[PDB]
DNA sequence: TTAGAGAATTGGAGAGTGTGTTTTTTTTTTTTTTT
DNA sequence: ACACACTCTCCAATTCTCTAA
């Protein structure tokens, strides 16, 4: 009831919303606007809210036009899960349920989850060539949950070790969780590439949590031979054109990859590697779906935009006009709420970008028509633009 | 599809209108009603045939022939009333007096539109809607007299009198409250921002709704059009009933009745 | 420099007119107008240099309320809104919104300035609004032109009746049919802007939305018809109608009969040929759109009021009043003032309610100028109707079925004073409607597809002339009146007047008729000291208002001995109470909370004075004319 | 898309129905009235549940209450879907109404409300919310069958369509279901299959010691619904409570 | 890494076809013939 | 015959893919 309450709070938010480009008076009551632009040519609009706000009447005028450009289009063949749905809706369970399946899977970790994993990965090394998609799948989404719930019931309490699923981390699984991600991302199978992308992304979250209590050291110089730098690296460029879930499984795995290395002390070489132009296409792209998004993940793009701008010194990347519609968007009293935490990344990451966007503006003056376009790639002109 | 010959050009009696409404005198007396008209002191102006008998009269007796234009608006007066108005637009004076232009909304919307033709080049409207003024004929005084001045019972109007100018006596039985009657509708576009106007003649009329402009087509702008009163022309219109004096009416026979319109002053 | 926003069609700037109304509404004072008006000299130094709107606002957020009241006239004393008055004659949609929003943002601008404690959220979620009157002179119902469309109109007139509420939609609400995605949706110009596509990113499919009723927005309409008052109709005609269109506050406010003063946009519409297609008739209907309705306190007032209410001749004074111009007819003049200040309505929780009101009828002979006085009464009273015998039937007094019900004059005249006249002229079934009228104060119906009872607290005012048409000496009173007693014993008091000759009488009536035509618009008045007819009724208005007496002990002696000195000897039960219901109207005119001695004696003096009695012979019933 | 409100609605509402937990009239014990009602209707097979205003106000800091009462339209199936779980869990022989039983349709009912308006106070604002009237009874129609979900069969080919949903207007399928036909005509309703509620009109005006000065009653039309037909009589006085809608026209 | 040549998928312009439209009280004011 | 509702058809706009400099 006390949740119900404060959800309700929020509804009344929204309603005050509404509220807010409500008109006073009825539908037919209203009169006619006429606004002039520089060169004396004229435009009309109508409503009583246009009377007054220039920005409402902005929207509006535009709004009319009819035409949208037409869109494009990864998953099929397998019954519903996280590959392929929206994951923030439970399913809900009576309170002799949730403590009883809480008590069976917890003595399924207790009990046995090294032997099944031990068993059915010294299965798979032998018989890999053989596989089937369903065994892919399924193989890399147990393995996920599994870890990802004991690392979570460890960060809670005391009574749960890590120990219980130390299996995962010894060679020969390591290897093979690499080796469905290698062949499936090879001949394009995007499914199978999406589960291992998920499985790879809890070794590197496991292996962070060890690293912070000797062989493990060995597997992380092994985790990052230059060959899966190529592959780690290459993954986000071609997120661009999927699902959502594709990209924001991206995201978290990029975050996760560059705090391991961070935490290493190549470091130089490696982040040079990833900033480019199609990785800032994709993070944008991804953005621009906050309503829909979580709490946390928004955090984990500004910390990337915070890592480009700010400590990589490479400002030319973000001077592209679709991203300051985005802050416009997101910042307004439309998008995100006054008080949630969001807000105070977003407004003190703008101050500092819009403070460099006129330094440099006043500097040198061509950057005007730069915004619009992508930056150019001639060698003569092309240093001097991007510094 | 055929076609036939008949005695009458209207060039003639044009030349005729716009000579009689320059020169006649009882200054010449109907300049002075449009300068008036000018000064936007007057509404109405009213046409004298007792003057246009006169006027034809003092042309035959200095030596020249001249069309017989009293019977001509008599036979077929429907015509006449847009060439007189046409005549008064050619011949129209300037105004004597300030006037304080800013008031009127066609002023303004017309002198943009017309800017906005001019920056574009770096009929537009039908007349109806800036004439300010009403026309009307008063008939033949019977002492110098034809049918217009001789009345006639509702009895003996027959079907030869539709189009002509007559007289009619008799009581009326019942009369109309006023309301408007639309000429001319204007619309907005929204997309584009240009405006377009619209002419009503019959009872009824289907609105417009897709901006055809040439200018708005070749950018394929396919706005919406809406409709605006504050620059439409009204009318005011009223209609009433006339009915035959009972001490006219034959034995045996139950009375008859005729619909009048009114508009303007 | 920049773009600007421009009525359409004008070349006015918004930004002038919210900036001016801006700098009125926070810096007007009552002296200006006091600057406007014929005098400095009346002008309160203390009270009127206060900053009058900022206290407005004040009281309107700390009372909770919405509605701002502004004669227009304001606008003209302060100088930088001497243009605006004109503006908002000539477009009042823009400009009221204009308004609208200043006032929204003033009372924003008073909590944050001041550093309130009061909810801005509260105040954000709120809509004000203006409601200007006191435009300018009134305008004829027949006299509006086609060159007035869209301006802003003043009318008065009657109120014929008034529809039910009507639902009008504000806000659509759709709803995806295949993914349950969901849209609000703004009306504006009377159309529903329905998207194409279903607008969330993974279901951008074609036809896919819908509408869903009963989670709409709505907003309450309601239609009103305005009748032209008589003294504006041409000769030899009947009066025209006009419907006015309201909204919101003002839904319920007006009821059959009342008498209203009105500020609104005159509008006009197109109307469809068929409901099939777009085609329009060149005919337009025209409406009027409605912003503010008026009617047609302060300590001084009070001061006023008691001060006056201690006054020795305050009887007199009051009586001699509602007729200046009318000679003497003392009596009549104060049976008239008590009934308009009236009884007490009593109500038990068993055994029923008991009427408050007095009935009066005037009897006597031609030229006495009766109906002169029913003027008089007709145009005092607050509610009230004037009506003839011959022009009234069973079902026009009292209620129509028209399947609807409809009023008649006695529920028109509820809480009023219903005047008839030429009462002798209506014959007995019309005349035996008015027995259940006047007794219960109720009317009761039972006809096809209704049955019902309606409350009538109505008082009559009658007028009539005796059986052959002038008072004949020689038949006793009763004969004379010839009313029947069912119907003659339902009237609290019944006067006779009399035209006797008498040179003393006749000189000084002639003397009074003929000094009036000693002037064009005549200035003379009958009496030195009566009492203005605003504060007369203010006077009445009051005492209705807050007094209620009650019997006193001495009162029950006096009632019941008078009683049995005119029963024993015919009086009847009604004379009883018709005493202490006169009673109770004497105690309230002057204003006391108790019945006592002297008012019981005032009745029964009243009643006896009435009817002749003193001079009526006791036994055969003959008046001696000598006498009178 | 799913709404949050709705479902922590429901969910409330069943630990209401669960854990009222009221004393007993008599002794300081724990009672839970709402059950024993289920126990009852199990034992009468009935149809209908009545409920408190007043225990639903002083539950959960009246915020639930506050829910229901100025949002019923949005939140009615929330609470259907809320009593049948619970229902399930201890009567399961309620749901069903030989062969296959269809299931019931409950009926959620509510009473001692805090106040009682007149049909003259009947305004847009409130459409959709909580309410209750009173007024004397002038006419009733007679009961009849209203449809209130419907399944339907192709003609051109053996395929059928089920659960299609009415309100206010007869409504039809959109399709053939089987890609193999395409006729959208010559649909036919399986009276069989398909299913009914009790429908009654009836009509009430102004209590008479209630009007106004100088003024005349209104009227206004009331729906009756499942086991309340013909419980009203011409010329008696009766007291109603529901929501107050909007009809279109169709 | 750019770009240009060829193939496949989709949108809606616009042309065509068929269709629908005119058109026994019950209550209340007034004149008239009948007992 | 005059506005509408609905169906059918063709053509070119667009994105995707492969090849070579
Ligand atoms: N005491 C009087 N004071 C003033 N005017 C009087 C008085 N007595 C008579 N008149 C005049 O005489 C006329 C009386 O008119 P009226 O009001 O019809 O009297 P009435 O009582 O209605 N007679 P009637 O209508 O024949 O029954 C008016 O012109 C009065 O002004
Ligand atoms: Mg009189
Ligand atoms: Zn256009
Ligand atoms: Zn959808
Ligand atoms: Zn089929």
């Amino acid at each position: 009831g006390f949740e119900l309450s404060k959800l309700l709070q929020k509804e009344h938010q929204m309603r005050k919303n509404v509220i807010k480009h409500t008109s006073a008076r009825h539908s037919r009551f209203g009169g006619l606007l006429s606004i002039q632009t520089p060169d004396k040519t004229r435009l009309t609009v109508s409503g009583s809210q246009a009377l007054v706000d220039e920005k409402i009447a902005l929207q509006k005028l535009d709004d009319s036009k009819k035409w949208n450009k037409r869109i494009i289009k990864a998953a099929e063949g397998l019954p519903n899960s996280l590959l392929n749905s929206q994951t923030g809706k439970a399913i809900f369970f009576t309170e002799s349920n949730g403590k009883h399946f809480k008590e069976f899977i917890n003595n399924f970790i207790d009990s046995g989850f090294n032997i099944l994993l031990h068993s059915v990965t010294n299965y798979f090394t032998t018989e890999q060539d053989r596989m089937v998609t369903l065994e892919q799948v399924e193989y890399l989404l147990f393995f996920a949950w599994f870890v990802k719930y004991q690392l979570l019931r460890s960060k809670i309490d005391n009574s749960a070790d890590i120990k219980q699923v130390s299996e995962a981390l010894k060679e020969v699984t390591f290897i093979l969780v690499s080796s469905l991600l290698r062949s499936a991302y090879d001949l394009k199978n995007w499914t199978v590439t999406h589960a291992g992308m998920i499985a790879f992304n809890e070794l590197l979250n496991l292996v962070s949590r060890t690293k912070a209590a000797t062989d493990i050291e060995f597997i992380v110089s092994r985790l990052f031979s230059d060959e899966r730098i190529q592959l780690l690296s290459n993954l986000p460029k071609i997120g661009s054109k999927y699902s959502l879930q594709f990209m924001k499984s991206c995201i978290e795995l990029t975050h996760s990859v560059l705090k391991v290395l961070e935490q290493y002390s190549n470091f130089q070489k490696v982040q040079a590697n990833y900033m480019t132009e199609p990785v800032i296409e994709t993070y944008i792209n991804f953005l621009e779906r906050f309503r829909e998004l979580e709490d946390d993940s928004i955090k984990k793009v500004f910390s990337f935009f915070h890592r480009v701008f700010v400590q990589a010194k490479e400002q030319a990347l973000l001077f592209r006009f679709d991203l300051i519609i985005l802050l416009r968007e997101m910042l307004s009293p439309d998008g995100l709420d006054r008080m949630s935490r969001s807000r105070k990344y977003v407004s003190q990451f703008s101050d500092y970008f819009l403070a460099r966007l006129k330094k440099r503006l006043k500097k040198s003056p061509a950057w005007f028509v730069g915004l619009l376009f992508p930056p150019l790639h001639n060698s003569e002109v092309g240093f001097y633009q991007r510094y | 599809l055929p076609s036939i010959q008949l005695p009458v050009d209207y060039n003639n009696l044009f030349n005729e209108i716009t000579d009689f409404l320059v020169t006649f005198k009882q200054g010449p007396k109907y300049m002075a009603m449009l300068q008036k008209v000018a000064n936007r002191e007057l509404n109405s102006v009213i046409i004298d045939l007792d003057d246009i008998l006169q006027y034809q009269n003092e042309k035959f007796l200095q030596g020249t022939q001249a069309d017989d234009l009293v019977s001509a608006i008599q036979q077929n007066a429907n015509h006449f009333t847009e060439l007189f108005c046409r005549a008064i637009d050619n011949n129209m004076p300037l105004p004597t007096k300030e006037i304080d232009y800013k008031d009127d909304v066609l002023d303004v919307i017309l002198n943009q539109r017309r800017l906005r033709n001019e920056r574009m080049l770096s009929e537009l409207f039908p007349p109806n809607l800036t004439r300010r003024y009403f026309l009307y004929f008063k008939p033949l005084s019977q002492n110098c007299a034809a049918i217009s001045s001789k009345p006639l019972s509702v009895r003996q109007i027959k079907g030869d009198f539709l189009g002509q100018l007559i007289t009619v006596r008799g009581i009326i039985t019942r009369v109309s409250d006023v309301k408007p009657a639309v000429e001319v509708i204007a619309y907005t576009c929204d997309q584009c921002g240009y405006e377009v106007f619209q002419e009503v003649n019959s009872r009824t009329f289907t609105p417009l709704s897709e901006c055809t402009s040439e200018e708005c087509s070749q950018n394929q702008t396919k706005g919406q059009l809406f409709m605006s009163t504050r620059a439409s022309k009204f009318s005011a219109f009223q209609e009433c009933k006339i009915q035959e004096l009972s001490q006219q009416v034959p034995v045996g026979h139950i009375p008859r009745s005729l619909n009048i319109h009114v508009n303007g002053t | 420099s920049e773009p600007l926003r421009i009525i359409w069609g004008t070349n006015v700037s918004i930004q002038e007119c919210t900036t001016n109304f801006r700098n009125f509404l926070m810096s007007f004072k009552y002296k200006f107008r006091k600057i406007l008006d014929e005098r400095e000299e009346f002008i309160n130094n203390t009270t009127d240099e206060e900053l009058y709107y900022i206290k407005q606002l004040n009281e309107m957020r700390e009372l909770g309320t919405s509605n701002l009241n502004l004669d227009a006239r304001n606008l003209l004393a302060y100088k930088q809104t001497e243009d605006l008055y004109h503006q908002l004659l000539n477009y009042p949609q823009e400009v009221i919104s204009i308004m609208d929003q200043t006032i929204k943002d003033c009372m924003v601008s008073l909590i944050v300035d001041n550093n309130l404690d009061y909810d801005l959220d509260e105040i954000e979620t709120k809509f004000y609004k203006v409601r200007p009157y006191n435009v300018g002179s009134c305008k004829g119902m027949r006299e509006l032109n086609p060159n007035d469309i869209d301006k802003l109109i003043n009318l008065k007139g009657l109120v014929l009746r008034s529809t039910p509420v009507i639902p009008d939609m504000k806000v659509a609400f759709f709803k995806c049919n295949v993914c349950d995605h969901t849209m609000a949706v703004e009306i504006d110009r009377g159309v529903i802007q329905e998207p194409a596509r279903c607008e969330r990113i993974d279901c951008n499919e074609p036809n896919s939305m819908s509408l869903i009723h009963n989670r709409c927005s709505f907003a309450d309409k309601q239609v009103i018809k305005l009748q032209e008052t008589p003294d504006f109709v041409p000769d030899g005609q009947t009066p025209h109608s006009i419907s006015l269109c309201v909204y919101d506050e003002l839904v319920d406010s007006c009821r059959a009969g009342d008498r209203i003063e009105v500020t609104g946009t005159f509008r006009s519409i197109p109307i469809r040929a068929n409901s099939r297609q777009r085609v329009l008739k060149s005919l337009y209907k025209t409406y009027v759109d409605v912003v503010h309705v008026k009617k047609v306190i302060t300590d001084q007032d009070l001061a006023k009021i008691r001060e006056v209410a201690a006054r020795e001749d305050l009887y007199s004074l009051l009586a001699r009043s509602i007729a200046p111009s009318i000679y003497e007819l003392e009596d009549v003049k104060k049976g008239i003032l008590l009934q308009l200040f009236g009884g007490t309505n009593k109500t038990f929780t068993k055994g029923g309610r008991y009427r408050g009101d007095i009935n009066i009828l005037l009897c006597g002979d031609p030229s006495t100028s009766k109906s002169q006085i029913l003027q008089y009464v007709h145009k005092i009273t607050p509610r009230g109707v004037y009506t003839s015998g011959k022009g009234s039937s069973a079902v026009g007094l009292t209620a129509y079925i028209t399947l609807v019900l409809e009023s008649g004059a006695l529920v028109l005249s509820d809480g009023g004073v219903c005047c008839i006249d030429e009462f002798d002229k209506m014959s007995d079934s019309t005349r035996s409607v008015l027995h259940e009228v006047m007794e219960q104060q109720t009317i009761s119906i039972a006809k096809a597809g209704i049955i019902t009872t309606l409350n009538a607290r109505s008082s009559i005012l009658a007028s009539a002339n005796p059986i052959g048409s002038r008072y004949n000496p020689n038949l006793p009173v009763t004969e004379n009146i010839d009313l029947p007693p069912p119907l003659l014993s339902r009237f609290d008091l019944v006067y006779l007047v009399l035209d006797k000759v008498d040179e003393k009488n006749d000189r000084e009536l002639a003397k009074h008729l003929t000094n009036l035509y000693l002037e064009d618009k005549p200035e003379h008045i009958s009496q030195d000291d009566v009492l203005p007819v605003e504060f007369l009724t203010m006077y009445i208005s009051y005492a209705k208002e807050h007094i209620h007496p009650i019997i006193t002990e001495a009162a029950k002696t006096e009632l019941v001995r008078a009683y049995v000195g005119m029963r024993k000897m015919t009086a009847t039960t009604r004379q009883l109470e018709s005493m202490i219901r006169l009673a109770e109207a004497h105690a309230k005119m002057k204003l006391k909370n108790v019945v006592e001695l002297e008012d019981v004696q005032e009745a029964v003096r009243l009643i006896r004075s009435a009817i002749k009695d003193y001079a009526t012979d006791p036994k055969t019933g003959k008046i001696d004319m000598n006498l009178v | 898309v799913d709404d949050v409100t709705g479902e922590k609605v429901r969910e409330a509402f069943e630990q209401f129905l669960e854990d009222f937990s009221v004393q007993s009239t008599d002794t300081g014990e724990v009672e839970k009235v709402y059950r024993a009602q289920i126990e009852f209707m199990k034992i009468y097979d009935l149809n209908t549940i009545y409920i408190d205003y007043q225990h639903l106000s002083m539950r959960e800091n009246g915020a639930l209450a506050m829910a229901i009462s100025e949002q019923y339209y949005r939140f009615l199936p929330f609470l259907q879907k809320g009593l049948r779980r619970v229902v399930r869990k201890y009567a399961p022989e309620l749901l069903n109404t030989s062969p296959e039983q269809t299931e019931r349709v409950f009926q959620i009912s509510f009473f001692n409300l805090p106040t009682v308006h007149r049909i003259r106070d009947i305004r847009s604002e409130k459409i959709g919310s909580l309410l209750s009237i009173s007024g004397t009874v002038t006419r009733t129609s007679e009961v009849r069958p209203e449809l209130y979900k419907a399944s339907f069969t192709c003609d051109m080919c053996r395929a059928i369509v089920d659960n299609v949903e009415q309100s206010f207007k007869y409504t039809e399928p959109t399709f053939c279901p089987n890609p193999s036909c395409e006729n959208r005509a010559f649909w036919t309703l399986n009276v069989t299959r398909s299913r009914f509620l009790d429908w009654q009109k009836v009509r009430i005006q102004e209590n008479a010691n209630e009007i106004p000065t100088g003024s005349m009653p209104r009227t206004l039309d009331v729906i009756l619904r499942g086991d309340s037909v013909e419980r009203a009589k011409p010329g008696d006085r009766c007291k109603f409570t529901g929501v107050e809608i909007v009809v279109p026209d169709v």
